[PDB]
Formats: C-alpha cells, structure tokens, sequence
C-alpha cells in the first residue's frame, strides 16, 4: 500500500502547519469502467474490497 | 375516286393486373451482456539515491 507522509510545499512559508502528503502511488486508469467506481473518495489504503 | 375513312376502328382490349405481397419478420434479443475488457494489476516504484 501507499504510505501517507507530512510534507511541506515548496515556496511556502516555513511556519504554516505541514499538509498531508503521499508516497509513490498509482491511481489506475478505469477504461470502461469510469464513472461507475468512485476513486475522488476512496481512502488509498484500501479499506473495503469488494 | 374512292375516298378513305377518317380513321379504322380498332379493337379494344381490356387489362386486368393484379400484385399480390406478404411480408413476415421476427426479432429476438435475449440474454445477459456482461463486460469484456477491464483494467488490470498496477504497479510502480520510486527512488532518489542521492
């Protein structure tokens, strides 16, 4: 699975809070498929498969 | 001296004519249409040596 990290954009300011970041992480291409499976609100570390 | 008519009377000639058509048709759709090409397994990988 994906890791989820704490990181800091580049540019801004060295005090604000840091925001969520990620690994390496894939979200797949969904051919005929698209549209039917919600990939906007799906946590990443998949919890639920079927 | 003799002298033609003004015209020969022709016989007459009587038509009868008759088209005849039937058409028949069938259509049948039946059955279940599943999906035949779907995404498949994904993988990546990311480092920085230096």
């Amino acid at each position: 699975g994906p890791r989820n990290v704490a990181t800091i954009p580049l540019g801004q300011d060295l005090t604000q809070p840091p925001v969520a970041g990620t690994g390496v992480r894939v979200t797949p291409p969904l051919g005929s498929l698209n549209g039917a499976i919600d990939l906007a609100n799906l946590a990443r570390p998949i919890a639920g498969t079927t | 001296l003799a002298t033609p008519s003004p015209f020969d009377m022709e016989k007459m000639v009587w038509l009868d004519v008759n088209i005849l058509e039937i058409r028949k048709s069938v259509l049948e759709n039946f059955g279940v249409d599943w999906s035949k090409q779907i995404p498949g397994p994904f993988a990546a990988f990311g480092k920085d040596f230096v």
